[PDB]
């Protein structure tokens, strides 16, 4: 959705159409700054959301006593120590895949074999 | 409890004891049982009020 | 054997049970049933241990369900009778820049269904764009009637610098800290209206406190030194005013 | 059941379906709102071939620049048997000529209705500033208060024996 | 329970003096866009600043509490995942000790610190007083063989049931109960005995895991009216 | 506009420019080192309380 | 020191002898905006102190990368005579000193 | 070790000059460079006045304007109350900033408003660079960051929170550039420029 900030007053942009050009500008409400937009996509929302699976991976995750350690194997540099967890997300609608970081690369990759 | 990793659904983890009372039960399964003997006995105190309510 | 720790008072010996309360000064977010207009609500029962041993409530609501067209967080302060927008209660906090504020709420520059959801806060905080409009919008909604129309912004600062979120600190010169609390408690309040964290559960033992014979007599005496010190002031205007030794 | 077929278990999924109340909200992953400086070509890489074929083969000239793209789930309409032309005349009938909407047919790899606010012969200025606005609320509206098919006040369906 | 104690509180601000002196960076200047992997740091619910190298702020931390530099009753815990560093000193958390568990290369293991030398020293000040120097739990404290923690604090460790068979690298006898290993390796602390969870009326039962739950706590119940000699005077 | 704003002059002057923002830190390789880092848990260790 | 605001009856020309203007004159003037520990800023913000007595040196590589501090013998052997200064920002933008004196009310 | 790196003289400030003079910080909040030297327009006041409706206030220019059109025309209590124990040092912070440091140039392009900082205003030290290739060193007194005040024409308490009152009336999206057009609801920087070319076009 890439929200755009003013550059004189850093306040918020907000979408707008010039008719001279038929054209997409963003404009600020109350500097009058404005700026050609980039793409067409100015909202979203995103009811099934996968957002948040992976949330909380940090370069020191491997330092976590509590995370399970694993031996799959790592699809990029063929290391055997990982350490997996389950979805971050609390919605009661996603599956038990499991997302398993490498502690050799910092690479996550995925347990998943219908949709990968 | 603070003893298994994150993310385990094994039934030692989440509250299967497989011992029996003659061979004792290991303190994690001691602990499971505790909560279940708990939740009977709150179901037991209200239960006799609202049934007494619900009598008269 | 005796092993003592109780109180003989009339010769009757009394022991101190010790009382469990929730712990202050953590922020926590819990859902609110179907019918009403909340959805989530971020409450955080500041308290400080030392000093006045008084405690203030600060509550943030997102109002509005999720079927709903827009969703507003609004927070409530102590002594104003009204829930203030977030946006303008940081721009009387000073940070009037719209992507300031969304800097001390939301710390990732990709996070942009967070963003969106704090859309319709800085929607309606947009009429107010400037730290003075902002304090006596704030102002005017206390409760004092004494104020009458240029101690409005004094009074506004003076609450949000000694009664908004006392456990951080109460002397001037803090707004950033305040600031950045807030914008704290609004991001976990989003996190979780996100449905990325669960509500945090209010049978945690880490989150109570066992209060022993100690603290339990600490504000006892407080009380009763209260009292004492309030008694010794009477006396000396009596004293004073009706002539007496 | 009927007595006639209590045994058969087409018809059985046959009425459920046709008492349960299922929403676009339910068959639906996302929607969007873009904008095209006309009602003829598209800047997304997919819908090119949707638009060529449906205007191709058959008013246009005043609907608005600003579209609202939804984004359905192949799983979703397989739960429940549904097709697209069902779901695209219910929204064409729930506003009944107010709005222009195409839809893609099943066997596309992706499924997305494009829908278009046709606006009146008369100009607002005024509107101009809420049009998108308006967009998010017809969005909530039709994601909210559609009935695709079932009966209200009912929230699943279980097929027993 | 038996082991289990309430914290009596002490001063924050020598420890936020420590935290700013070893590179907490203050809350006025934190720009989140230009650190995008600072730990949060919080004491007494407070967001005091943030840091850039947790691990070792966490490690100089714990090692001033094990050796007795701060009061072992503060409790300190780090949320990785979240990044964000805790401490409290607050008054009323409730606590109780574990023992340590430290890498140990010498065996090549990860082993309890406490050892028989340890014990027997401990013995020896058991029964002398039936002069060697005293040692005592304060001295194991002191020593960082044992360590008070908190529930919160719980939440970011991971715990050994015992000694015997968990802090082990890895017929039976048919009578013995089945007892789960969970093969882990990354304990990083010890329970005393789990016979110390139980309470004061709860340590009376014999076998009271050979026992249905509710009896134990009907037992529990009735000690408390059973005569006996409450007093020698 | 207002015809009172009840201001307050002063002599004030403008005599820098903030360029280098730096921090003193203790060299690790100093024969006094590990001084401070003593006078820095007596920090915390030491209780002014009675 | 109150006094009018607008002063639209020119005043100023006598009560203050001064100009009210700020001195925008050393404002082309480098400077360092350094953090101190504990220990040190004890004793280098300290008011019975700072005659003007030579309080050490500053030693920078030539090309750069690495600042230290060598401060003098005058520390007593108590704290380390050598300091390395961290860069935190080597650009810094909208950050300016400025002083604060009175006016003089006669004339 | 070798001569290859650079050493300088650092020195201390004497405090024959540190008397009776405070030396504070200046943080400008925005994300453009600002130089008061060359983008300000000289002359520049920086004291201490109340902010409360920093917008209708007259500028240094009108005011200069003002003169110069003046000069051609004329051509019982209780007797017995509690006071509560406040810190000296907290009270007399207050006094001292109770009317926060404003910086205005003299068309009214700039007018910022200082707020004291407290988490780090002693801890700093200055270093002064002399142009001799000496450093010296002056002790830190206070913290304040300057924050832009009028720039874009904000509007009143009373218009903002009749805008807000009511569900159904919505705050129109551009409603500040269509107000713009009628000409209300403008700068003090405008509003003095307008004024001093309408009188210069004469
Ligand atoms: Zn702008
Ligand atoms: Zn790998």
């Amino acid at each position: 959705t890439t929200f755009r900030f003013c550059r004189d007053c850093n306040n918020m942009l907000y979408p707008r159409e010039d008719k001279e050009n038929n054209r997409l500008l963003f404009e600020c409400r109350t500097c009058s700054y404005v700026e050609e937009a980039g793409s067409p996509l100015v909202y979203r929302h995103e009811l099934i959301t996968n957002i948040g699976e992976t949330a909380g991976v940090v370069q020191d995750i491997g330092s976590d006593p509590t995370l399970p350690r694993s031996d799959r194997e790592c699809p990029k540099c063929h290391s055997r120590e990982n350490v997996f967890f389950q979805s971050q997300q609390r919605r009661k609608d996603t599956s038990m895949v499991l997302f398993f970081v490498c502690l050799s690369c910092s690479h996550i990759f995925t347990s998943d074999q219908k949709n990968k | 409890l603070p003893h298994f990793s994150k993310d385990d659904y094994s039934p030692e983890s989440k509250g299967f004891v497989e011992n029996s009372y003659l061979r004792g039960l290991t303190p994690q399964e001691f602990f499971f049982h505790a909560m279940g003997g708990r939740e009977g006995l709150i179901d037991t105190a209200v239960k006799t009020a609202e049934t007494g309510y619900i009598q008269r | 054997f005796d092993m003592g720790g109780y109180f003989i008072i009339n010769g009757s010996e009394k022991v101190l049970i010790a009382q469990e309360r929730s712990a202050g000064n953590i922020v926590q977010v819990f859902k609110k049933a179907a019918p009403s207009p909340i959805s989530h609500v971020a409450e955080i029962r500041s308290a400080l241990e030392k000093g006045s041993r008084f405690i203030s409530t600060l509550q943030v609501k997102l109002y509005g369900r999720e079927g709903s067209s827009a969703r507003t967080i609004k927070a409530t302060l102590p002594y104003i009778k009204q829930d203030i927008p977030i946006v303008i209660i940081f721009r009387a906090l000073g940070i009037i820049p719209d992507g300031e504020i969304l800097e001390h709420i939301c710390y990732d520059v990709n996070d942009w269904q967070m963003l969106e959801m704090l859309k319709p806060c800085v929607e309606d905080g947009f009429v107010i764009q400037d730290r003075e409009t902002a304090l006596d919008f704030i102002g005017r909604r206390g409760t004092a009637l004494g104020i009458k129309k240029e101690k409005r912004i004094q009074y506004a600062k003076d609450i949000l610098q000694k009664e908004f979120l006392p456990h951080i600190t109460q002397l001037e010169g803090f707004e950033s800290r305040k600031a950045f609390f807030l914008g704290y408690m609004i991001n976990r309040l989003l996190l979780c209206a996100l449905d990325r964290k669960d509500q945090d559960d209010r049978d945690h033992f880490g989150k109570k406190r066992l209060d022993l014979a100690g603290p339990l007599l600490a504000q006892l005496f407080k009380t009763l030194f209260k009292k004492l010190t309030k008694d010794i002031f009477r006396y000396m205007q009596r004293t004073v005013e009706e002539a007496h030794d | 059941l009927e007595p006639g077929h209590a045994a058969d278990q087409e018809q059985a999924k046959l009425i459920r379906s046709a008492i349960e109340h299922t929403t676009l909200k339910s068959v639906t992953i996302a929607s969007e709102i873009y904008y095209d400086p006309d009602p003829r070509s598209t800047v997304i890489p997919e819908d090119e071939e949707i638009i060529q074929l449906h205007f191709s083969l058959l008013s246009f000239d005043q609907q608005s620049p600003w579209l609202l793209r939804l984004e359905l789930d192949r799983a979703a309409m397989n739960d429940k048997d549904l097709t697209m032309g069902q779901v695209g005349e219910r929204i064409k009938q729930t506003f009944k000529n107010d709005l222009f909407v195409i839809w893609s047919e099943d066997n596309d790899e992706k499924l997305i209705i494009r829908c278009r606010v046709v606006r009146p012969k008369s100009l607002d200025a005024e509107t101009e500033a809420e049009e998108d606005h308006m967009l998010k609320k017809i969005e909530n509206t039709m994601l909210e208060n559609i009935t695709l098919r079932g009966v209200e006040n009912i929230e699943r369906v279980v097929m027993m024996k | 329970s038996l082991m289990s104690c309430i914290s009596v509180g002490t001063d924050p601000m020598p420890i936020i003096t420590f935290l700013s002196e070893w590179g907490m960076e203050p809350l006025e200047d934190y720009v989140p866009h230009q650190s995008p992997d600072a730990t949060r740091v919080f004491v007494n619910g407070v967001w005091h600043g943030v840091h850039r190298n947790p691990a070792r702020l966490m490690e100089t931390l714990r090692t001033l509490r094990r050796k007795g530099d701060i009061n072992p009753e503060v409790s300190m815990i780090r949320d990785i995942r979240e990044k964000e560093l805790k401490i409290f000193t607050d008054a009323g958390r409730v606590y109780r000790p574990l023992f340590i568990v430290e890498d140990d290369e010498s065996l090549g293991h990860k082993e309890l610190k406490v050892r028989k030398g340890h014990i027997a020293k401990l013995m020896a000040t058991e029964y002398q007083d039936i002069d060697v120097e005293e040692y005592t739990w304060s001295s194991l404290l002191n020593e960082g063989l044992v360590e008070y923690i908190d529930a919160e604090e719980e939440e970011s460790i991971l715990i050994a049931m015992q000694p015997e068979d968990l802090e082990p690298a890895e017929d039976v006898d048919p009578a013995k109960r089945i007892r789960v290993s969970h093969h882990a390796t990354t304990f990083t602390h010890c329970e005393i005995h789990p016979s110390m969870i139980l309470g004061v009326a709860a340590s009376i039962i014999p076998f009271p895991d050979h026992n249905q739950s509710p009896r134990n706590t009907y037992q529990s119940a009735m000690g408390k009216q059973a005569m006996g000699v409450f007093l020698t005077n | 506009y207002i015809p009172y704003v009840k201001t307050i002059p002063k002599k004030t002057a403008i005599v820098g420019t903030v360029c280098h923002e730096c921090q003193v830190m203790p060299s690790m390789n100093d024969p006094n080192y590990h001084k401070i880092v003593e006078q820095r848990r007596n920090i915390v260790k030491l209780n002014n309380k009675e | 020191e109150v006094f009018d605001g607008n002063d639209i009856e020119n005043n100023e020309t006598k009560v203050y002898e001064e100009s009210l203007d700020l001195d925008l004159e050393r404002s082309n003037r480098q400077v360092w905006l350094v953090r101190l520990p504990m220990f040190l800023a004890e004793k280098w913000r300290d008011r019975n102190n700072l005659h003007g007595q030579e309080l050490g040196k500053i030693r920078i590589n030539k090309d750069g990368s690495k600042i230290t501090l060598l401060l003098n013998e005058n520390d007593n052997d108590s704290i380390p005579h050598e300091y390395d200064l961290e860069l935190t920002k080597k650009v810094v933008e909208n950050e300016y000193v400025f002083t604060e004196q009175n006016l003089k009310k006669y004339q | 070790d070798p001569n290859e790196y650079n050493e300088f003289p650092l020195r201390a400030i004497p405090k024959e000059d540190l008397e009776n003079m405070r030396t504070h910080l200046l943080k400008f909040q925005s994300k453009k460079k600002i130089n008061p030297v060359t983008d300000f327009h000289l002359p520049v006041r920086l004291h201490r006045k109340d902010t409360r409706n920093l917008q209708f206030q007259l500028t240094r220019a009108e005011i200069v304007q003002r003169q110069k059109e003046i000069s051609e025309y004329k051509k019982l209590r209780r007797k017995t109350r509690q006071l509560k124990v406040l810190d000296e040092n907290a009270k007399k912070l207050r006094f001292e900033e109770f009317y926060p440091w404003v910086m205005e140039d003299f068309d009214g392009y700039n007018t910022w408003v200082g707020s004291y900082e407290a988490g780090n205003s002693d801890s700093y030290v200055l270093l002064s660079v002399e142009d001799d290739g000496s450093f010296t060193m002056i002790p830190a007194d206070k913290v304040y960051k300057f924050t832009a005040r009028n720039k874009y024409a904000t509007l009143t308490i009373d218009e903002a929170e009749k805008r807000m009152d009511k569900k159904s009336g919505e705050v129109p999206r551009w409603l500040m550039k269509h107000l713009d057009n009628i000409g209300t609801t403008t700068t003090r920087y405008d509003r003095t420029r307008r004024k001093l070319k309408a009188v210069a076009d004469q």
